[PDB]
């Protein structure tokens, strides 16, 4: 039941998987701003009907996505790199689900991508430098979950501050072809907090 | 409404 991925085949996985889902989402928050104005009989079933159409598809996708990632990949993950890599994909599509999750559900999605996030960070911390791309994407994940869906700027600034700081610290010792990647999780990292300050 | 990591 497990199943290894060399860097380039998990990344354009990932690359294909999350431009469908992102596509998803963009829609299902494009039909809620539709279903906001209309509600301020039978339009506003049909959006509905659409909304809940979304709902669905993207819960069938993130779930199947995270059961492959359960049931096969994060078991059979050797290197540091593709456990943080891992870790932090569990935690980017719970935090998808409990993007339009309603009810407990919205709160059983959090924890669950709580949980993965900080398992990746134990590893990160430990296993990966500061100038990573997988850590530094996976702090930035992170402090994206912290201020959007847990709702804690503080928490969330201070995570994108630190892993901020910690790269560009390490910069200095770094060769030019392993820095360009960097660049741009930096950043974006700076945008992030530039914009929540 | 926040950047998340490109992938």
């Amino acid at each position: 039941m497990d199943v290894e991925l060399t860097v380039e085949e998990r990344n354009l996985l990932s690359v294909a998987y999350k431009n469908v889902i992102g596509a998803r989402r963009a829609s299902w928050r494009i039909i809620s701003s539709i279903e906001q104005k209309e509600e301020n009989e039978d339009k506003l079933k049909m959006i509905r009907e659409y909304r809940q159409m979304v709902e669905t598809e993207l819960k069938l996708i993130c779930c199947d996505i995270l059961d492959v990632l359960d049931k096969h990949l994060i078991p059979a993950a050797n290197t540091g790199e593709s456990k943080v890599f891992y870790y932090k994909m569990k935690g980017d599509y719970h935090r998808y689900l409990a993007e339009f999750a309603t009810g407990n559900d919205r709160k059983e999605a959090a924890e669950n991508s709580l949980v993965a996030y900080k398992a990746a960070s134990d590893i990160a911390m430990t296993e990966l430098p500061p100038t990573h791309p997988i850590r530094l994407g996976l702090a930035l994940n992170f402090s994206v979950f912290y201020y959007e869906i847990l709702n804690s700027p503080d928490r969330a600034c201070r995570l994108a501050k630190a892993a901020f700081d910690d790269a560009i610290a390490e910069l200095d010792t770094l060769s030019e072809e392993s820095y360009k990647d960097s660049t741009l999780i930096m950043q974006l990292l700076r945008d992030n907090l530039t914009l929540w300050t | 409404r926040a950047a998340s990591s490109p992938d």
